[PDB]
């Protein structure tokens, strides 16, 4: 003869856990993939060509239009900096030239998925 | 007077590699849809320069080599290509292989079969690919352990472990275990190549939340810094700690060690930062290592911590979570100050892409564990916003699923739902599957016999997946989830514990509660140093107690002083009322039975004003 | 403990 004993209010302790989720069992999904990942293994080529200036070969670079390709860069997920605060300058002039020459092949196509 | 149209040929080559190059500089600052054309502007200069070199001059050997990789590198890494850089690989591979035998071309061809197998299909992220990699991967490998000299063995066990990664990416999880094995097992012993390959096991089952075999265990504790180096050993001892946090164990030791590493070898993460690890296999066989959040001091303590508190989440009341509730933020902060400082490089603009992904999943995680930590101390789900994934499959329909039995809606059709679909993390299927069986064991219980022959039907087949997912997981060596399963057959095959208790036999009767005995006797409120001990999860105390107290406890004093303690305890976390008061009426009988008078009398109040509560509006 |  308790408190409440009239009422519908569980009487066992199984009944007391219906609407108590066992919350105590934290789970650890992901946790490890986060030390193993991003993970990249990678095997260096490092040898030197072209340091022989005894080299007579000469080339003309006018590339543009001349099997098959069409480039397609990847669509990054971030920008890598936040806009809350131009990158040509710091190229040596022979490149900044080339780059300002070949200014209609700047006209690439960015794009998304796997 | 200069010229810009008739270039020595390394000028040609220096122009490629400086297109590429200033990429590399300007990738941590790309922060507009302009920008972005900039960055992709000045590589795709470098690429098409690598072509001309390619189509426009003759090149011997070594400068279709070198010059096919470094813009093969780049369109890996830059664009989705793929078919094209397969081209240039098999077509520069068909020609060294020309030559192959009036000139040494065995690391320029092992490097082509490295691009083809592991690099490309890795990048292509494409089942039909990696199915064709394996394919040719074992051919490779089956084919070049037929030749004695010891640079094609040392090649074959990197194309085995070449292998092996596809076989993960595959999911054919036992070939995954077999091969390892095989790899692992023909591997010198105690070489850095074994300890590699070995770490790469160990991280592979916690993946998955595998059993980890004793000898890979054994293997891994016996892993020596000097032959390793401090980036893989920093890397041994983030395994380990993870061990101990997914067996709930304690992390003090694992802690501690990591400071005597750190003590020696802090200089070694931040000076040599950036350079990697290089795995020197032999003489022209060296495979570099790059892991981010483990190998930069920095980055591993950031990891380091948000470990440190995921363990200390079930304290939560008062102390230890105190730790949690301070030291969860400082991850996201801490995280958030390196997407902010993220500096380059050389890498390309999509390596410090997804260095910033993994940093903004690291972001979910802590608010993920704060939404946890509210639930455990308040007893309701947070919910809040929506636009998140949960940092894994489903972690928002398990949080969701839970605010829906905590509104005593059952949840029944969520918790099979949810551990029924195959991307559910295994201790997600467990954690959704012992919360169903504890709603339907409730039920039988609190359940006349109309809706009775239907719910004795469902608990039985509840609880054999959890029979299943247990016994093939690491979650049958964490106490705290070997004992649940012990509370919960005991509470649903023993009166008072179910109005209507499930059947059962006498053996498993004795199985069962010799077990509790186990627990009982080593965690009841007098406290010890073995594996059955359990961290201080309030709810989980109590109902050990409560059981144990119940049935192993026989002297009346010792019977007050616990009933005693558990009701008190109840206080601690919310959302524990119900449980709060099937404690009360056990103590208020030890009270009226014991004569002590008063008690009874208290006892009585709090019981009031409990069921008041219980029935509120 | 908490470096920078």
């Amino acid at each position: 003869s308790y408190p409440g004993k009239d009422k519908n209010i569980p009487g066992r302790i199984i009944e007391a856990l219906e609407d108590l989720p066992l919350s105590y069992l934290v789970p650890k999904d992901g946790l490890a993939a986060l030390v193993n990942a991003p993970m990249r293994v990678s095997l260096p080529f490092d040898k030197t060509i072209f340091t022989s200036a005894d080299d007579g070969r000469d080339v003309n670079i006018n590339v543009l239009g001349t099997e098959k390709e069409r480039l397609v860069f990847k669509r990054p997920s971030n920008f890598t900096s936040s806009a809350n605060s131009n990158f040509l300058e710091g190229l040596s002039p022979l490149a900044q030239s080339v780059l300002s020459t070949h200014k209609g092949l700047n006209d690439s196509i960015n794009i998304e998925k796997k | 007077e200069n010229l810009g149209d008739k270039l020595s040929i390394s000028q040609v080559y220096h122009l490629a590699q400086e297109y590429r190059d200033h990429a590399y500089s300007i990738a941590n600052k790309i922060g507009s849809e302009e920008g972005l054309k900039q960055y992709y502007g000045l590589m795709n200069m470098s690429i098409q320069m690598f072509q001309l070199l390619k189509t426009k001059c003759t090149l011997s050997v070594l400068e279709d080599s070198k010059v096919t990789f470094e813009m093969v590198e780049l369109l890996i890494q830059e664009t989705y290509n793929f078919d094209l850089a397969e081209l240039y690989i098999s077509s520069l591979k068909e020609r060294l292989q020309t030559h192959q035998s009036d000139t040494d071309l065995v690391e320029e061809i092992m490097r082509c079969e490295f691009l083809l197998l592991h690099d490309l299909p890795l990048m292509r992220d494409s089942k039909f690919h990696y199915k064709i990699a394996l394919r040719n991967c074992n051919e490779l490998v089956q084919y070049m352990v037929n030749l004695q000299d010891e640079l094609y063995q040392n090649w074959a066990s990197v194309f085995q472990y070449v292998g092996v990664m596809l076989c993960i990416k595959l999911k054919q999880h036992r070939r995954v275990k077999t091969s390892f094995h095989g790899l692992l097992s023909q591997c010198r012993e105690k070489s850095q190549w074994k300890w590699f390959l070995n770490l790469c096991y160990v991280n592979y089952l916690l993946n998955e939340r595998f059993p980890i075999p004793e000898d890979a265990l054994q293997e891994l504790r016996s892993t020596e810094l000097h032959t390793v180096g401090p980036e893989l050993y920093a890397w041994k001892l983030a395994l380990e700690m993870v061990i101990q946090l997914c067996k709930d164990g304690n992390i003090t030791d694992h802690l501690n060690e990591f400071k005597n590493f750190f003590d020696t070898n802090k200089q070694s993460l931040v000076t040599n930062e950036g350079k990697g690890c290089v795995i020197k296999i032999m003489p022209r066989i060296a495979l570099k290592v790059e892991l981010p959040m483990i190998f930069h001091y920095k980055e591993l303590k950031n990891i380091l911590l948000l470990l440190q508190s995921v363990s200390y989440i079930v304290n939560c009341y008062d102390e230890k979570g105190n730790f949690s509730r301070k030291f969860l933020p400082k991850v996201y902060s801490t995280t958030q100050k390196l997407i902010k400082n993220i500096a380059a490089g050389g890498v390309s603009m999509n390596e410090l892409d997804s260095r910033i992904q993994t940093y903004k999943s690291i972001l979910e995680f802590c608010e993920f564990y704060k939404v946890w930590e509210q639930t455990l101390l308040k007893g309701a789900v947070v919910t809040t916003e929506s636009p998140k994934l949960g940092p894994s499959p489903g972690y928002v329909r398990l949080l969701q699923a839970m605010k829906v039995q905590f509104e005593g809606g059952g949840a029944v059709e969520e918790y099979t739902r949810l551990a029924q679909s195959g991307g559910t993390s295994s201790e997600v299927k467990m954690i959704s599957l012992l919360n169903c069986y504890t709603v339907q064991a409730a039920r039988v219980s609190r359940c006349s016999g109309d809706k009775q022959g239907e719910l004795v039907e469902q608990c039985n087949k509840v609880w054999l997946q959890v029979e299943k997912l247990l016994q093939e997981t690491d979650l049958q060596f964490n106490p705290i989830w070997e004992c649940t399963v012990t509370i919960l057959w005991l509470f649903s095959h023993f009166e008072p514990f179910s109005w209507n208790p499930l059947p059962c036999s006498d053996k498993q009767r004795a199985e069962y509660v010799s077990k509790l005995r186990e627990f009982y006797s080593s965690n009841k409120f007098v406290a010890a140093d073995n594996r059955f001990k359990l961290k201080k999860a309030l709810l989980l105390q109590i109902l050990v107690n409560y059981l144990g107290g119940r049935m192993l406890e026989h002297d009346l004093g010792e019977i007050y002083a616990i009933s005693a303690k558990c009701f008190d305890m109840c206080r601690q976390q919310g959302g524990m009322r119900k449980v709060q008061y099937v404690i009360g009426i056990w103590h208020l009988m030890n009270c009226t039975v014991a004569m002590r008078g008063k008690d009874v009398a208290l006892t009585n109040a709090k019981l009031e004003a409990l069921v008041k509560q219980i029935t509120s509006v | 403990f908490t470096s920078d």
